[PDB]
Formats: structure tokens, C-alpha cells, sequence
DNA sequence: TCCC
DNA sequence: TACAAGGGA
């Protein structure tokens, strides 16, 4: 077994690199592989050698660059180019780094340098760092080129993200799904199915993409990959990026879970879909306060939240069919 | 002793499928062969006939699940039973046993999976009111209890009559078929293959159009479907 | 046999290129100028494939890019299959019966069958719909793209500029790329294409072009083109001098509004010949009450043929005289004027009628398509045309790939195992909308009376409608701009009206007022200073020729439209 | 169990087809602490039966069905033992949420 | 300093 | 939601 070690830098960046490990592996093969979490290390056990790993990684980044060139110093509206790169200079910086990694890679040559990691792949990083009584010029934090590129691939292939414009500013909600016990190939590909490309939602009627929890509820409404985590424990790590007057910063880092929300949604949708998906969509669009009450009730299991959400929905435009009421009552138990 | 269709028994239907496939063989086999070189493993047209015959015999074995067939006999609703999942379990395991290869049984399991109609997962816009949804598929999967006790016996019988090499039967409990179908469906949904899978497995789907011939139908366009039922006559007259 | 040539065309120049297809091959490229008239590209290999059974390929597919005479291709294929039916039997009566049935237009309706027919003609607009659709009848799902994989799909000039909605070379490159790994033969027909595309869609395929050896290709002859002022009165002197001689005039409009008025203003001021058996017979453009063949098989006459951007491809007119057309993006113009088929010569004439630039607002989008359109004086009736389009569309547009509503991403992740197009995620595929032509004056009494859902009550199957004749009754409407609805909206199986809040594309629609038999309707210093201009749009709906700073297009029709709010400062 | 019928009767007071909009009763019965106020609220909710039946008869749609006396005593015989307000809360909110269902009455 |  | 306050090449 390769049991390839993963560098310890940041349990968010470490997650990204050790979790793009698998997407680099699958394109080259590497069957019967597992990912053991160590809190932050996220070690991986595989029966693969290095060459197939490199072929898989270069195939993944070749597809990445093929997608990048489809739109256009070339700036494309991609997840790794402009969808998640909050900084304008990174829009060009990241593709150049990716193509340099390629050019070094097809000729069987290891990397020889290091690059600065944006705040997108790790919110724990930044520009400065308090040493004793002040900060450093430039960016003290830097990572290896191969780890940077492979973490970018892992972020682009698995982790969902939602952008909303609202004029000059822009909210970008970035989520990462993390195991804590054990995963195999099939689970990881099920997680991969969650990722959806070009989530440039913009628009004005869909204004509830602010309040990140509501945005992820909307995204999970239309995601039907698998109900995998009803038997396996998983967590979600979320953060937000803002463009308030060209002032980019991170203003939200709450860490709750993802299992029970979609579990309640999945137990909520047995009866039918024709009155379920439109139900949630109407409550989200019309009764934003009602949707907030509903999501709070899901998060903290309080009876009055469901009643308040239903009342707010019915007041404006929601039909509130009978079967959804029966499903809610069955959820109450 | 079991009955596949409501109007037709297992034999009087499966024999019709197999017989029609004998005529449609020289028409659709070379397309299957040219598709299956792309996979990476290839055999002759006779082994392709064997593979197609196994699919013909094994796509209705899941029909005889002793609860779904009871609903078929009466007018009781079935509410989304996908017996093709158990049939794909059978096909995968039995083809493991006979053909001694790993990818072709996976392809055959998918081919069984689409039989009648494939499953639909993800990327929806609330136009799946019917059973085309993984939640009801998993509902039927856990409510699955077991196949007829004589299923192994008559599976051995049709194995003997169609090939006669060795009789062997897989036994699904409930969780094992769960693992098999989830693994195969998830892997088919995501691999380095992007358009290869759809072309290949739809190509194997195409010859499976004899169901209209097996049971009486009143479709207006079925006559148009009969236009391609037989190939151009080799003899001038 | 393969040597035996059933048609009376003997052997063509690409006879030796037939063997490059075989049964196990990749991408093979065929190039010949003015291929619309004498195509004969890929039908002989399939026909020789089926002579004594032993089919190499299941079916054949002919692709028309955006909108053309599909009925003409259907009739041509029917004639060819009837001809191959000869010397084998079938007498005389029942041969045509099966010939008419094996040809399927497959407009998109008749969900009972997805794609069936020994030889069929398709459109890229319908081809995209065919890669992902659901056709389930009797609990049996016919997968529309399943027949596409093993059938011979052949394109025909699919690099033609349209109403800012089809001219995407990147999409074509993606399609050929994804079709490459299917291990199926893909051959494309094109008259003029840039050298830059020929390498990113065929990285290891050599171009056969035109060979000096074995001079047997159908030559065009002598064609002269000149720039003339665009006026209705100016062209008149060129009409009365060809109708009496025996020739005909072919007028092409880049806008449906111009085409729906040119014939009317030209059919009244002549009053010289018959109208019922000769006139009122033009190409179809979302009119003619659904069907197209009613005024399509009668076009074989040396009379006035009013036309538009639909007659561009798929025409085998033997008597070609004068062709007048609006502004075209070079590639369109050369294909349009190359209508002089058969024997070379025939005094083929082609001219352009534009007042100044007014026709560029519907088929050029300003940009290099209209700026360099006026710089087209050469006949370009040879194989050196590839040295002309490079400075007309490649140097200014293709390098910047400036396009709007391009949905490439909806073809990679969505098309992995199976999905469907009528229910997309965020990017609907703008292909077509099927309306219904009615004219009920006293009938409207809510719910439109007939055309009900026909649920479990009445019908046990609950899936039945009286739209059997509707297969030849819907129009070809493309979602460009609606602003406000004008026709009776629909949701499912007609009726129920409603949907006043931005109705979506596809299905639905019921046109009441717009239903009639006749028609259906509602760089000076910049070039010499710098280059490498910008693309896309801005507050002004035109392109920008950014030489050093700013320098937008205060010209074309965008300036006239924007002058309604700012008509001062010399219109900017 | 005897919840669907009272749910329909309560929804009869919220549907748009009944242009009366009695939200005070449902809001009061939803927010109940102990026996007395919930009993008073359900009494006030069921007191509006004659106006509902008259409006339904005048509109033409079938009249609403008042909960049967057979399960009327069920509410009492289950509710006295609910000394703890906590387990009372689940039913107090279940009736309220059943009061907000569609319950197509007049087609 | 450039770069939103 | 109005204002400010920022991350980088
Ligand atoms: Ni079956
Ligand atoms: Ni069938």
C-alpha cells in the first residue's frame, strides 16, 4: 500500500489536498483505496504507485485547463478561475500556476518552487501574520506547487459553492464536506456527484442566496445524488466571501453539520415531489422569514418553528398540501 | 414453475424474445462488436450470441419475486418495484462465474438495469412525480424480501436449455443486492468514462426491443416500429 | 457492388476517399467548394454497404444546421432509395409506399418513437434535442441518441452564422471531440472554413481539399460579383431581363420581417404572369400552417422565388440566374452564390443589396461580420478561398471568442449517463418552440373547449390526445424576444391558459391571430490605426472596435435605436 | 387517529374559499400552556360551525363536516392525563399544523 | 505606483 | 441597507 502521507498545514487546506488525492487517483485507477481521517491529517491508503497518480493528476488538470480555455491573460468564469477567486489578480494567477504544474508534469519532472495560497482554499490564511509585535511584509504562508494544484482540483471537482451578485458587491458561499471516520471510493464519488459546475446564479428574484444556510438549503433541494450519510457520519465546513465596496473579507465561519438537514428533507419528500419541490421553492422565495424559521427548526428541533414557517408560507402564496403536513407530523414523532 | 407476464408465462414469453433475437442477430451483432472493442475486451460473434442469450434469459428472473408477481396477477399497484436490480445482481454474479471477466458483467448489469426503464438520479426540476427517483427505488429495495424458492431450480433449467455448460445460481438476501446495485450504479454514474458509457450501454439497449413482439400491443406507431423489425432482404426475390 | 453507380452521375473526384470511412475509423474530412448543389458526399458508401444485406452501419443521418429545406433532402433520399430498390424487385406500386415511410422528418413530436428510419434527415437544432430526451411509451423507453451512435451522422455546412444563436465553433469542436472516443466514423461537409479550426477539430486528419490530378470535379464556371446600391427599384431592371429570357431571380432576406414584406411588395407591382400555379410558393419560415411540403415540391419552376436565410443550404436548382441578397458574413455569401450547379457557366450572377448597413442587425451583429463584409469583391470560386476568411472573421472574433448565451458547460456534466432537456437545471437549450395555429372567433369559452388532459376519467390509459394531425401543424419558433405574450399560453396538453409571468421555452403556445395561409407574423481611420478590437456588447447593443481607447460603434442600427433618448452630440 | 377530521375542520377556517379568515382561534390554540386555554381555544374554533355551514351551502360546495361526537370524547379522555405541558406541546402544535393543510373542500 |  | 475597513500581483 502506498499509504501516501499528507502535509499538515490547515484542516481545511489539508482536507482539500488529501481529498483531491482521490480524484487524482480515480482517473488513473487505484482501486480498493480508503481515506482515514486524523482530525486534520486526513491520511490516505492506496495500492497505487507514483506514476499512475501523476497520470491521473495530469488528466484531471488537463480537463481543468480544457474547461478554462473554453471561456476568456485569459480570465474565464470558472470555479477555479473567477467563480471562487475573490481577488482579480488570482483570476489570471491560478490558471498560470495550473499550466506551469502541467508543463513540469508531463516531462516527468518534479516541482522546484512554492506559491502563495489564496484565502479561497483556506480561510485560515491571509496576507499578514502576527509574529511578536507586528506583521510581515508580503504573505508569510506559502505551499508547494503540486499540493496547491491538487487541492485546487479537489475543490473544483467536489466542493459545492454558490455565488450571488446583487450589483457591485458579491456573496460567495463555499462549503466543504468532511468525513471523520472512514470512506471508500463509492462514497467519495457520491460526494463528487454533489458538485455542480457554473453556479453563477445572479438574478434578482433569487435574492435569498444571502443567509448562507438558506442558500445551501436551496442547493440541497435540487441535489439528489444519494442519501449516503444516513449511515455514515459527515460534517460540513462553510465560509463566506464578500465584495462590499471592493473590500474582500470573510465574515462567517459557523460550523454545524449537514446530515440531519438533508435527512429531514429526504423523510420530508416520500409522499410526492410535485407538491414538495415547489413547496420548498415557494416558501424560500415568498416567505424568507418563514424559510428562516423552518431552517432554524430543522437545525435545533423546536416544534414552533414548523408552525411559524407553515403560517408564513400560507399567508402569502403557499398551498401547503396535506401529504407534506402528514410527513412533517411523522417527522415530529 | 413461474409466470413472467400477466397474459404469458415465463417460457411462452422468453422463448419469443430468444427466437426473435435469432433473426435480429445478424442485423445487430456487428454493431455490438464494434462498440465493445472500445471497452477494452472483445470476443467473437458467437460469444456475443451467448452474452445476448444470457441477457434474454436473465432480464425477467427478477419478475418472479413472489410479491411483485402477485401484484401483477391482480390489479394491485406496484409503486415502483425495480426487479431489474435483482436481475442485474443475478446477471453480474452468473457472468462472473461463466465468462471470467470483470467489465463485461458490469456492462450487462447496466443493460439489465435500463430494461423497461432506467433509474433517474440528480439534476432534476421537479418533473419526476412517478417512481423515477432513487428514494422510491430504495423504498422498494428495503421492502424486498426474497425471490421464489423455485427460482434457483428453473434458473438452472433455463441455463441448461440455453447453454447447458454448468448450472449456478446467485442468492440475494437484501443487503447484498443493495451493495451490488449501489456500487454498480454509482460507478457507472462517475468514472473517467464520460460519453463512452452512455454510447456503449445504449448500444446494448438497442437490440432489446422485442418486448412489443412478446406481448400484444395496440400502439398506432407500432407498425412504424415494425418497419425496422426485419432487415433488408438479402435475396432479390 | 461498390463499382456499380446507380445514379447517372458516373464517378466523382472523391471516389478514392470513400474507402477512408470503412467500419472502424475516426474523423475523416471532406472539402469541396459549393457543395450545396452537387453534394454526393457520403450516401454512396452507405448505399454500397447495403446491396446484399451484410449491413456495415445501421442507419444514415443527414444534418441541416439551423433551418433549410428539410423536405428537399427527404425527397432526394426517397428518390435515391427508390432508385436503389430497382433491379431487385418490389414491382412499382409498393416500392414508393415503403420509400415514403422509411423517411422520417422527426421534427420533435410523436413521442411514441424517438428516432427510427433507415435513412432520415435531421437538424442540429433537433440533433441537440436528440442527445438527451425521454420517449417512454408502454413502459418502454426508446433512447433518442441510441440510434445516433451507430448511424452515420453527416453535417452539411454547420459553420454558418445565424441570429446570434448557432455560430459557435467551440460547440462544434466539443461535439466532434466527444464523438471521437465513441469509435464511430464522423465526416463533415463544408465549403469554406478557416485554417485555425482544421487543427483543433482534426489534429491528425489530413485535408483532401481539391487535387489537380484527375480533373473531374464539378467546376462552377464564370461568376462575377459587384457591389450595388440596395434599393427595391434598382433591382427591377435586372428582373424583367431574366424572366423573359427564361432565368429566375432569387431574393434572400436576413430578416423575417423583410422577407414577409418583400414578396408582397413585389407580387403587386409586376402583374405580368400567373400567380396561383407559380407564385405563393416560397421556402418555409415559421409559416405555411405547419407543413412545408405543400409549397416545397412545386418550387421546380423557372419563376420568381422569394426567399430568406432558409434557402441558404439544401437546394439543387438546375436553372440559377440572378441571386440578390442582403449583407452576409462572407462564409454565408459564398455558399449562397454557389447555387449554379450542373454544367459550369450558365452566367451565374450574384449581388448584394444593402441601403447602408441596415441588414446587419439580424444576421451580422455588426463586428467583423459586417465591418469586413463590404470588403468582398473577388469571385472566390476556387480552392484558395481559405486565404480570405482569415482576415474577415478570424482576426477579430474567433481569437476573442465573443459570444452570448453560450451553454457549453451544459453538455459535459449534464451529459454523463442520462438526463433530459425539457427539464434543465439553469441553462435551457434554446432550440425551438412549437405553437398551434387556430382561429376560433366564437369558440373561446374558457379552457379552449376541446384539447383536454383526458385523465383517468374517460380514458383508462389517461394518455391520449387528438393531435394525430398536429405532426404537420406546428411552426418553427425560436426564443429570441417576446417582451409580452401575444398568443394563448399553454402548460400541459394545451388549455388552462395562465402563465403570464415569463413563460418558458419549449412545448406550449397556441397562435390565434398569427395564423394565415399566406404568412405568419406578429473602417476609415479605425482600420488604418490599430487592430485587435474587443468583442461582446455594452450599453450600446453593437460591438466595439477598440483601437487604442473606447471607440465604440456609433453606427449601424444600434445608434438609430438609442437615438430615441439621446439624439444630440451627432449621435455620439 | 381522529386528527385528520379536526384538521379539516380547522382548515375550513383558513382556506381562501371561506372569506372570513379566523386566524385568532388557530393562533391561540397553537400557543397553549395547559388544559384550560387550549380547551377554550378549541371551543371557540368549533363555535364557528354554523357560519361555515351556511357559507358553504350558499356558495354551492358541499358543507363542512363537523367532527363526530364519537371522537369528541377522545380529546378529553386523552388530555386530562397530560399533566406535563411538554408532551402536550406536540399535540398542540400537531393540530395547528394540520389546520394549515390544503384540504380541498369546494372544487 | 497597478488592480478592482 | 445605506459607509467605511482589502486582498493581492
Ligand atoms: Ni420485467
Ligand atoms: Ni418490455
Amino acid at each position: 500500500f502506498n499509504e501516501f502521507k499528507t502535509p499538515q498545514i490547515d484542516p481545511i487546506f489539508d482536507l482539500y489536498v488529501a481529498y483531491g488525492y482521490v480524484v487524482s487517483l480515480i482517473r488513473g485507477g487505484a482501486k480498493e483505496a480508503t481515506l482515514i481521517p486524523h482530525g486534520a491529517s486526513y491520511l490516505i491508503q492506496t495500492d497505487v504507485s507514483n506514476e499512475e497518480f501523476r497520470h491521473g493528476l495530469v488528466d484531471a488538470l488537463s480537463s481543468m485547463l480544457s474547461l478554462h480555455i473554453a471561456l476568456a491573460k485569459l480570465v474565464s468564469d470558472a470555479d477555479f478561475s473567477a467563480g471562487a477567486n475573490i481577488n482579480n489578480v488570482y483570476w489570471d494567477s491560478v490558471p498560470r500556476n495550473l499550466e506551469k504544474l502541467m508543463k513540469d508534469l508531463e516531462k516527468k519532472r518534479s516541482v522546484k518552487g512554492t506559491a502563495t495560497i489564496p484565502i479561497t482554499l483556506m480561510p485560515s490564511a491571509g496576507k499578514y501574520m502576527l509574529k511578536h509585535f507586528g506583521v510581515q511584509g508580503g504573505n508569510p504562508i506559502k505551499v508547494d506547487l503540486l499540493n496547491y494544484a491538487l487541492a485546487w482540483v479537489g475543490f473544483h471537482y467536489y466542493t459545492p459553492y454558490i455565488k450571488y451578485a446583487k450589483g457591485d458587491t458579491t456573496w460567495i458561499h463555499i462549503y466543504q464536506i468532511a468525513p471523520v471516520e472512514e470512506v471508500d471510493m463509492i462514497s467519495i464519488l457520491s460526494l463528487k456527484d454533489l458538485k455542480m459546475h457554473l453556479p453563477h446564479y445572479y438574478e434578482s428574484n433569487l435574492d435569498f442566496l444571502i443567509n448562507r444556510r438558506l442558500a445551501l438549503l436551496y442547493h440541497l433541494l435540487h441535489s439528489e445524488a444519494l442519501e449516503l450519510f444516513t449511515e455514515k457520519e459527515f460534517v460540513i465546513h462553510s465560509y463566506t466571501l464578500e465584495r462590499s465596496g471592493n473590500n474582500q473579507a470573510i465574515r462567517s465561519f459557523e460550523e454545524e453539520e449537514i446530515g440531519k438537514l438533508m435527512d429531514f428533507l429526504w423523510k420530508l419528500k416520500r409522499r410526492d415531489f410535485y407538491h414538495a419541490i415547489k413547496f420548498i421553492d415557494d416558501l424560500l422565495k415568498k416567505a424568507t422569514e418563514g424559510a428562516l424559521a423552518l431552517i432554524d427548526a430543522i437545525m435545533n428541533e423546536r416544534l414552533e418553528g414548523f408552525y411559524t414557517a407553515l403560517k408564513l408560507g400560507k399567508k402569502a402564496g403557499v398551498v401547503s398540501s396535506r401529504e407534506i403536513v402528514a410527513a412533517l407530523e411523522d417527522i415530529i414523532c | 414453475s413461474c409466470k413472467a407476464f400477466q397474459g404469458q408465462t415465463l417460457r411462452e414469453h422468453i422463448e419469443a424474445m430468444l427466437a426473435a433475437w435469432e433473426i435480429v442477430k445478424n442485423k445487430y451483432i456487428p454493431s455490438i462488436i464494434r462498440v465493445m472493442k472500445t471497452v477494452g475486451v472483445k470476443f467473437t460473434e458467437e460469444d456475443a450470441d451467448k452474452f445476448m442469450k444470457t441477457l434474454i434469459i436473465l432480464h425477467d428472473v427478477g419478475k418472479c419475486s413472489e410479491v411483485y408477481q402477485k401484484h401483477l396477477s391482480n390489479n394491485e399497484p406496484l409503486r415502483g418495484f425495480r426487479h431489474e436490480l435483482v436481475s442485474a445482481y443475478y446477471a453480474y454474479n452468473i457472468l462472473k462465474d461463466m465468462f471470467k471477466d470483470e467489465t463485461i458483467a458490469f456492462i450487462g448489469a447496466l443493460v439489465v438495469m435500463m430494461h423497461h426503464e432506467p433509474i433517474l438520479m440528480g439534476q432534476i426540476r421537479s418533473l419526476d412525480k412517478e417512481e423515477l427517483t432513487p428514494e422510491v427505488v430504495l423504498d422498494k429495495l428495503r421492502t424486498f424480501n426474497g425471490v421464489m424458492e423455485g427460482t434457483e431450480s428453473f434458473i438452472k433449467s433455463m441455463i441448461k436449455e440455453k447453454l447447458g455448460v454448468i448450472p449456478k445460481v446467485p442468492s440475494p438476501t437484501q443487503e447484498d443486492v443493495l451493495r451490488e446495485v449501489i456500487r454498480l450504479s454509482v460507478l457507472a454514474r462517475h468514472r473517467p468514462d464520460s460519453g463512452k458509457l452512455r454510447m456503449v450501454v445504449g448500444a446494448l439497449l438497442i437490440p432489446l426491443v422485442c418486448d412489443y413482439k412478446g406481448a400484444k400491443e395496440r400502439e398506432g406507431e407500432s407498425p412504424k416500429f415494425a418497419e425496422v423489425l426485419r432487415v433488408e432482404m438479402m435475396k432479390a426475390a | 457492388e461498390l463499382t456499380g453507380f446507380e445514379p447517372y452521375d458516373y464517378q466523382l473526384r472523391a471516389w478514392e476517399k470513400i474507402r477512408e470511412i470503412m467500419n472502424n475509423g475516426g474523423k475523416v474530412i471532406i472539402e469541396v467548394p459549393t457543395a450545396g448543389g452537387k453534394t454526393e458526399t457520403a450516401v454512396m458508401p452507405f448505399f454500397a454497404g447495403i446491396y446484399n444485406n451484410n449491413w456495415p452501419v445501421a442507419r444514415l443521418v443527414y444534418v441541416l444546421p439551423t433551418r433549410s429545406l428539410v423536405e428537399k433532402q427527404a425527397e432526394r433520399l426517397r428518390n435515391l432509395v427508390y432508385k436503389l430498390l430497382q433491379l431487385k424487385g418490389k414491382s412499382k406500386e409498393e416500392a414508393e409506399k415503403l420509400a415514403r415511410e422509411l423517411v422520417v422528418v422527426e421534427y420533435g413530436l410523436e413521442k411514441t418513437h424517438a428516432f427510427l428510419g433507415w435513412v432520415v434527415v435531421t437538424t442540429w437544432d433537433a440533433f441537440l434535442y436528440g442527445l438527451a430526451a425521454h420517449r417512454t411509451v408502454g413502459n418502454r423507453f426508446t433512447f433518442p441518441a441510441g440510434a445516433i451512435a451507430q448511424s452515420l451522422v453527416i453535417f452539411d455546412e454547420v459553420q454558418m452564422y445565424q441570429d446570434e444563436s448557432m455560430y459557435m465553433p467551440r460547440l462544434l469542436s466539443l461535439v466532434v471531440g466527444i464523438l471521437e472516443e465513441a469509435n464511430v466514423p464522423l465526416v463533415i461537409m463544408s465549403a469554406t472554413i478557416p485554417s485555425k479550426l482544421r487543427e483543433m477539430i482534426a489534429g491528425d486528419t489530413e485535408v483532401i481539399t481539391v487535387d489537380k490530378n484527375d480533373k473531374n470535379k464539378p467546376s462552377k464556371g464564370n461568376v462575377k460579383v459587384r457591389l450595388v446600391e440596395g434599393d427595391i427599384t434598382d433591382v427591377l431592371n435586372d428582373i424583367k431581363k431574366i424572366l423573359k429570357n427564361g432565368k429566375k431571380v432569387l431574393v434572400v432576406r436576413n430578416t423575417v420581417r423583410k422577407a414577409v414584406e418583400t414578396y408582397q411588395v413585389l407580387k403587386k407591382k409586376l402583374n405580368d404572369t400567373l400567380a396561383n400555379p407559380s407564385d405563393a410558393l416560397l421556402i418555409h419560415s415559421r409559416f405555411t400552417i405547419g407543413d412545408r411540403r405543400e409549397k416545397e415540391r412545386a418550387l421546380d419552376s423557372a419563376r420568381l422565388i422569394v426567399a430568406t436565410q432558409v434557402v441558404e443550404a439544401g437546394l439543387d436548382l438546375p436553372n440559377v440566374g440572378l441571386v440578390v441578397t442582403d449583407i452576409a458574413p462572407l462564409d454565408a455569401l459564398i455558399q449562397r452564390i454557389g447555387r449554379c450547379a450542373r454544367r459550369p457557366g450558365e452566367e451565374g450572377e450574384g449581388i448584394i443589396l444593402i441601403p447602408e448597413n441596415c441588414i446587419e442587425h439580424e444576421k451580422i451583429v455588426r463586428g467583423l461580420s459586417e465591418l469586413m463584409e463590404k470588403i468582398g469583391e473577388d469571385t472566390v470560386v476556387f480552392a484558395v478561398v481559405t486565404s480570405t476568411n482569415e482576415y474577415d472573421r478570424v482576426v477579430e472574433i474567433h481569437y476573442g471568442e465573443g459570444k452570448k448565451n453560450f451553454v457549453y458547460v451544459g453538455d459535459i456534466d449534464t451529459a454523463r449517463r442520462v438526463l433530459e432537456k425539457k427539464r434543465s437545471k439553469k441553462l435551457p437549450k434554446d432550440l425551438y418552440i412549437i405553437p398551434y395555429s387556430v382561429s376560433p372567433y366564437p369558440d373561446p369559452l374558457v379552457l379552449l373547449t376541446t384539447y383536454d388532459e383526458l385523465s383517468k376519467i374517460g380514458e383508462y390509459l389517461a394518455d391520449t390526445t387528438k393531435a394525430r394531425k398536429a405532426l404537420d401543424r406546428v411552426y418553427k419558433f425560436h426564443y429570441e424576444n417576446n417582451i409580452v405574450p401575444k398568443e394563448f399560453a399553454s402548460y400541459i396538453y394545451f388549455k388552462e391558459l395562465k402563465l403570464f409571468s415569463a413563460p418558458p421555452e419549449y412545448e406550449k403556445r397556441s397562435r390565434p391571430e398569427l395564423y394565415v395561409l399566406l404568412y405568419p407574423m406578429n473602417a476609415e481611420k479605425w482600420v488604418w490605426k490599430v487592430r485587435k478590437s474587443f468583442k461582446i456588447d455594452p450599453y450600446e447593443i453593437y460591438v466595439i472596435d477598440a483601437k487604442y481607447y473606447n471607440s465604440e460603434l456609433g453606427f449601424i442600427t444600434n445608434l438609430s435605436d438609442t437615438n430615441s433618448h439621446t439624439d444630440s452630440d451627432s449621435k455620439v | 387517529g381522529w386528527i385528520r377530521n379536526i384538521g379539516r375542520y380547522l382548515s375550513y377556517l383558513v382556506d381562501d374559499t371561506f372569506e372570513e379568515y379566523a386566524y385568532d382561534v388557530v393562533d391561540g390554540i397553537a400557543k397553549a400552556r395547559t388544559q384550560e386555554e387550549l380547551l377554550e381555544g378549541v371551543y371557540k374554533a368549533l363555535r364557528l360551525a354554523p357560519k361555515l355551514k351556511k357559507k358553504a351551502e350558499s356558495k354551492g360546495c358541499p358543507p363542512p363536516r363537523i367532527p363526530s361526537p364519537e371522537d369528541i370524547e377522545a380529546l378529553e379522555e386523552k388530555v386530562e392525563q397530560l399533566s406535563n405541558p411538554k408532551d402536550l406541546r406536540k399535540l398542540a402544535v400537531s393540530l395547528a399544523l394540520w389546520a394549515f393543510a390544503s384540504w380541498n373542500n369546494c372544487p
